[PDB]
């Protein structure tokens, strides 16, 4: 039971997280398109 | 009888004990080059390894004893070492010498922690999170432990040598007293103390080790 | 397109719909964002299965539809017990994530 | 024996290969998979993974996070959502977004956020220590 | 005293006077107490 | 007299029973590191039980002092 | 006399059986620090637990002690 | 008399084997803290194991303290 | 007489040794517990192996107690 | 006799060190279990292991005997 | 002389105290060793309480060798 | 003769110490079953430690029985 | 002599001390199997963890021993 669970998370939470920190700290040329490679763009209806 | 190989050595009369303790150094040269032989080279590098394995916990005030602590885990080493030797006379058997490098060395740590620091150090006898009904008793744990630290230090090397180089002498005189006796055995008894020779290796070069690292934690306590 | 066929003669049975699905070739944000969205949801289903169309060749398509088991059916599964440092925390997010990966994969088929 | 087969949403690293180790940062903690490792599955954290190939060299990439499963028939199968080699990255952005995110957690005070923050540190710690 | 001090006293010196103070403290206590032990035999 | 070597005899048996205490302190902070090396997010919360649990074992080995004194001086 | 001198030794011996319960107790809160580190939203629950094992440990070391005692006075 | 006196030593002796069902029930219930910590929904049923685990550590220490009444007063 | 004492010191001391047996149905009863939280699907078949364990370390300490009546009755 | 009694009270004493070998054989046994109940697959072999640990367990446990017996009757 | 003489026996008993020391340090080494195979990121931090749990285990031993030479010496 | 007497005693004492060995080997092959059990592909490697492991523990045990005989003969 | 005889007894005892070091060298490389077992990648690392755990255990079993021929030969 790790703190964030207690917290009221959730794995997809952690995992995105934890992507978007590893995308970040990519170096720019490689920034951008990983990006990309990442983005979401579905919306909830 | 059997402690003739403590007694402290002397020679024509003259304490040739201070040799024995003098020689170790004698076995790193060193030099000025920048290419060097083979021995200046080894040796430079297990200095190297030494001072990279030991020092790099510490913090820019804790290094500057860097030179003292790779000198002690040099010198124990080479003694414990030069011990092994047949009729050898090994200092570290000794409760004195033991008891000189100790007591200085904890003692000025503890000294310059309370110099400084004295807060802290004073805070240190007591763990963070500890509840209210039982502090007394846990500052006079913690008090009869450091102020005994350097006995530990001090014991734990001396008698661990002792009893290394005694045991060593007494399956020597067992395979002796088996020699006139089944040759099997003899044999038996005689790799029972190869294998303990090198373990009696292997325990030198481990409390230098560890004589060296206990000091250094201390230090590290303390800054 | 399937929430405007489906949404009228199935307007009770129904939880969730998503846009934007199409324009853009899809990626695991995605598919991380819509297992969110499910999560999310206050609605622990027991059992599930999506539903897509596996491609076979440029001319041939399978309408395919894959299971979605919950922690308890993977946990409470005797061929299970084989599996090493298991707990249900552990399931839980291995369940979560394993959600994801088959949306994505729904998602790009 | 060691069937591998590593792979990233958008990119296959191994598929089916042989190896002799790998080394995963799983959440529960780190642990090295050899052929016949007991069955398991879990989920990891953002670490260093380090492949040993048979002839002895070293890959190592750096996953996010993502799943680690091996079972019965010595098959590993480990998917990560972020599979970036070490290269790719830098210490000053992540010792600069670890300043940041230290700043935020101080700053904050509610749970979810907090928790929030206190993942997103722990990425960049891991990222950090793992780089150099 | 040629040579001694020079290269002897020359490099230690800022241990000597810097970072072994609290060691030569101890140096003197273990003194003081291997004469109290030495008195009492 | 035999009083008084009795008195040293049960006084070195009673402090035996510290071994006790040697090995439990041993096993909570051992037992403190693993935890910690699981779950370190709670190390403050852990510590505290550690302490406690200090607190309990170090308490058997008090009793034998006790005695131990508790003879040499009071008996 | 020679009876109080056995009383004595016998008292130090029964006493060094303590050394039990300290491992006992060591072990028990190790246990348990272990196990908060792994599941801490039953916390709690595994306190009770704690205690009890505790309590039945001392128990056995409170055994010793009697005899300890019930050598010492009442013998 | 030195009979007696021996009664008592040897008392004091087999006293000092109560130390083994010491560490067993601690043993015991730090396992039965463990694996409720892990598989909580077992509690009950774990539970059970744990008394009879206790059920026979306590059994040999039983012998032990046999042993002394046995010899003090039966003998 | 001085036998009759020894015969009791000896019994005392070989019945020390059944601390061993305590310590071990301990320790097999608690890798049960461990062992059944893990895997429950095998507590049957578990459950052979812990009684075959038990059977075995009782076993020592049976030779413990067989020196302490052949001690105290056949010498 | 003084020699017979001490005899006596050395076997006692010789024997005292089986409890070794008693927690040792527990704690095979009982890593046998957890072994098991994780990889049940390799159980075959795992046992293999087990009665090697156990054959030398045993194996410290015999020689206190031997003492034992070798001050006896041996001498 | 019988004080000498009982100088000694309980030397050596309150010497018997440090095997308690002895197990302790051995689990909380054993302890740091799994610990840091789990999370060696914390290995550092965990070095730091093995050795103050160690700085604990030694404490009772010391105990243990105080009443020793307290004993020797002292009396 | 007393001294003779005392050598038998001294002699069983010094023995007792074997118990360490027998634990000691018993959690070494232990620790082996489950690392084994866990990571099969290292069994060779894993053996090596083992005897290693083995070979320090029976290492201690021997300086007990070393006492023994150099009590028995040697003294 | 009563002294002479009281120097066996206390040696003895004072070596009993010496189970303590090898239980805790019989846990610590039970526990390096355990630990390489589980992220052999440290293994070399580990190892130095394993001695330095080693060279203390050894170190409370020495200062027994020492007691032991500092009452043999000092004494």
């Amino acid at each position: 039971v790790a703190y964030w669970r207690q917290a009221g998370l959730s794995y997809i939470r952690y995992s995105q997280i934890c992507a978007k920190a590893v995308r970040d700290a990519l170096k720019t040329e490689f920034k951008a398109n990983a990006e990309k490679t990442s983005g979401s763009n579905v919306k909830i209806v | 009888n059997l402690f003739a190989s403590f007694i402290a050595p002397t020679i024509l009369g003259l304490p040739a004990a201070v040799l024995i303790i003098l020689f170790p150094p004698l076995l790193i040269p060193t030099s000025k080059y920048l290419i060097n032989n083979r021995l200046i080279t080894t040796q430079q590098w297990l200095i190297k390894l030494t001072s990279k394995q030991m020092m790099t916990m510490h913090n820019t005030k804790g290094r500057t004893w860097s030179l003292m602590l790779v000198s002690l885990i040099i010198f124990i080493a080479t003694t414990n070492l030069l011990g092994l030797l047949p009729h050898s006379f090994t200092p570290t058997t000794q409760l004195s010498m033991n008891l000189a490098m100790a007591i200085p060395l904890w003692a000025g740590t503890v000294i310059m922690g309370f110099r400084s620091k004295i807060k802290n150090a004073l805070a240190h006898f007591l763990p963070q999170g500890t509840p209210t009904p039982l502090i007394p008793m846990l500052v006079i744990i913690e008090t009869i432990s450091l102020l005994i630290q350097p006995m530990a230090l001090a014991v734990r090397l001396t008698a661990n040598i002792t009893a290394g180089h005694l045991l060593m002498h007494l399956i020597g005189s067992a395979t002796l007293a088996m020699s006139t006796i089944n040759l099997p055995s003899t044999l038996i008894i005689f790799t029972i103390l190869i294998l303990l020779t090198i373990l009696e290796i292997a325990v030198a070069l481990i409390q230098a080790y560890v004589f060296t690292l206990l000091v250094s934690l201390y230090l590290h306590d303390n800054t | 397109k399937i929430r405007g066929i489906l949404y009228r003669t199935h307007s009770d049975q129904f939880l969730v719909a998503f846009k934007e699905v199409g324009r853009k070739p899809p990626t695991f944000g995605d598919a991380s964002v819509i297992a969110l969205e499910l999560l999310n949801s206050g609605y622990e289903f027991d059992e599930g299965s999506i539903i897509f169309n596996k491609f076979r060749s440029v001319i041939s398509y399978k309408t395919e539809e894959k299971p979605i088991f919950s922690l308890n059916t993977v946990a409470s599964a005797d061929s299970m017990s084989i599996y090493d440092d298991i707990d249900a925390d552990v399931l839980q997010n291995y369940q979560e994530y394993n959600l994801a990966n088959i949306i994505y994969y729904s998602l790009k088929e | 024996q060691m069937s591998f087969t590593f792979a990233s949403p958008t990119q296959v690293f191994f598929n089916g290969a042989n190896v002799r180790q790998v080394d995963v940062p799983t959440l529960t903690g780190a642990f090295g998979i050899l052929a016949a490792h007991v069955p398991t599955l879990q989920v990891l954290r953002p670490g260093l993974v380090v492949v040993h190939a048979e002839d002895g060299t070293t890959s190592k990439y750096f996953v996010s996070s993502g799943s680690i499963a091996v079972n019965a028939d010595s098959s590993v199968q480990l998917l990560a959502e972020e599979a970036v080699t070490l290269d790719m990255l830098d210490l000053g952005a992540a010792k600069a977004n670890l300043e940041k995110a230290q700043a935020e957690l101080v700053g904050t005070a509610d749970e979810a956020t907090r928790a929030e923050i206190q993942i997103r540190i722990e990425a960049n710690e891991a990222l950090v220590k793992a780089l150099e | 005293l040629q040579s001694i001090i020079k290269n002897i006293w020359i490099p230690m010196k800022p241990y000597y006077t810097k970072v072994y103070q609290e060691i030569w403290i101890g140096m003197g206590l273990m003194g003081f107490i291997v004469y109290k032990i030495r008195a009492a035999d | 007299d035999i009083d008084t070597a009795a008195k040293f005899i049960g006084a070195g048996a009673a402090t035996v029973g510290v071994a006790g205490s040697g090995a439990g302190i041993g096993t909570v902070f051992g037992s403190l590191i693993i935890g910690y090396a699981r779950n370190p997010s709670l190390k403050q919360q852990l510590f505290s039980y550690a302490i406690l649990g200090f607190a309990l074992s170090e308490a058997m080995g008090l009793f034998c002092l006790m005695v131990a004194f508790l003879i040499l001086f009071a008996m």
